[PDB]
C-alpha cells in the first residue's frame, strides 16, 4: 500500500487507466493509445459527452479513501525457467574455510568431501579447477580468497 | 585491396580446452 | 568458437621474430566467456585509419596429446 507518495492535499489525478477497449489485451501487451470508443453507428470523435467517451480514465487518488480505494503499489515479476544459459539467479551463500579438518565442501558447485588447507601450486590467473592424470579433482581455488 | 596467397600453418593454434591444472 | 553458445575467445601476445608466422610452441589463453546464443555462419573483419597480417585459419574436431608442463602450462602437442 502507497498512501503517501500517490497521495496528498487538494487531490491528485495524475494515473490514468482504459475501462473501454476495441477487444480483449492480449498477454503482455501494452495498449497506449487515445481513440475514443464508438458506440451504435457514429465515426463520432468530435464529439466528447454521450455515446462518444474518452477511452481512459483517471485514478484520482487522496489520502482519505476507503482500503479498496487506496493506492497499491503493485510490482509483478515473470521469470522463464526454460532451457537456456541461465543470466540471473539467486544469492547464493558463502562460509567459512576450517582447513586441516574433515568438511563437507561446496565450492562455487562442485561439492565432495576432504580436508583441504594451503598449497604452493602454481595456477595461472584463468584457472579455477584442479586434477590429476586419472580426473579427479585435486586443487581448488578459492572464490572469495 | 587484398590478396588470396597461400601458406602452411605448420604447429600453430593451440589452446587450453578446459581451464583444470594439470602437471607432468 | 560457439559451441552451445558461449562464446569463446582465447589470445596470446608474443613480439615473434625475424619471420612471420613461427613454428616456436605458444599457447592460447582464454580471456572471456559469455552466452551469446546467436546464429554464427559468416564473419567479417574491421580496419583502422592511416595517413601481412590476418592470418585466418579453420578448426575441425580432432584428436590431441598435450604435455602439460610442470608449471601447468603447455610445452608440447601433437596432432594424432
Ligand atoms: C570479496 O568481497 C568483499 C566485500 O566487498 C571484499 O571485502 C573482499 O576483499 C573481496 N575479496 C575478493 C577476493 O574479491
Ligand atoms: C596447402 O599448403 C601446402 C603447402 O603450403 C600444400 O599442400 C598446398 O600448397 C596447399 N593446398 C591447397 C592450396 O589446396
Ligand atoms: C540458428 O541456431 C538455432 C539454434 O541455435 C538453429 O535451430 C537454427 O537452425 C539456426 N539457424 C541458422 C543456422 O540459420
Amino acid at each position: 500500500n502507497s498512501n503517501k507518495l500517490d497521495s496528498k492535499h487538494s487531490g491528485n489525478y495524475d494515473y490514468w487507466y482504459r475501462l473501454f477497449r476495441k477487444s480483449k489485451l492480449k498477454p503482455f501487451e501494452r495498449d497506449i493509445s487515445t481513440e475514443i470508443y464508438q458506440a451504435g453507428n457514429k465515426p463520432c470523435k468530435g464529439v466528447k459527452g454521450p455515446n462518444c467517451y474518452f477511452p481512459l480514465q483517471s485514478y484520482g487518488f487522496r489520502p482519505t479513501y476507503g482500503v479498496g480505494h487506496q493506492p497499491y503499489r503493485v510490482v509483478v515479476l515473470s521469470f522463464e525457467l526454460l532451457h537456456a544459459p541461465a543470466t540471473v539467479c539467486g544469492p547464493k551463500k558463502s562460509t567459512n574455510l576450517v582447513k586441516n579438518k574433515c568438511v563437507n565442501f561446496n565450492f562455487n558447485g562442485l561439492t565432495g568431501t576432504g580436508v583441504l588447507t594451503k598449497s604452493n601450486k602454481k595456477f595461472l590467473p584463468f584457472q579455477q579447477f584442479g586434477r590429476d592424470i586419472v580426473d579427479t579433482t585435486d586443487a581448488v581455488r578459492d572464490p572469495q580468497t | 585491396t587484398t590478396t588470396q596467397s597461400y601458406t602452411n600453418s605448420f604447429t600453430r593454434g593451440v589452446y587450453y580446452p578446459d581451464k583444470v591444472f594439470r602437471s607432468s | 568458437k560457439n559451441i552451445d553458445g558461449y562464446f569463446k575467445i582465447y589470445s596470446k601476445h608474443t613480439p615473434i621474430i625475424g619471420r612471420d608466422f613461427p613454428q616456436g610452441f605458444s599457447a592460447l589463453e582464454p580471456l572471456v566467456d559469455l552466452p551469446i546464443g546467436i546464429n554464427i555462419t559468416r564473419f567479417q573483419t574491421l580496419l583502422a585509419l592511416n595517413r601481412a597480417d590476418y592470418y585466418v585459419g579453420y578448426l575441425q574436431p580432432r584428436t590431441f596429446l598435450l604435455k602439460y608442463n610442470e608449471n601447468g602450462t603447455i610445452t608440447d602437442a601433437v596432432d594424432c
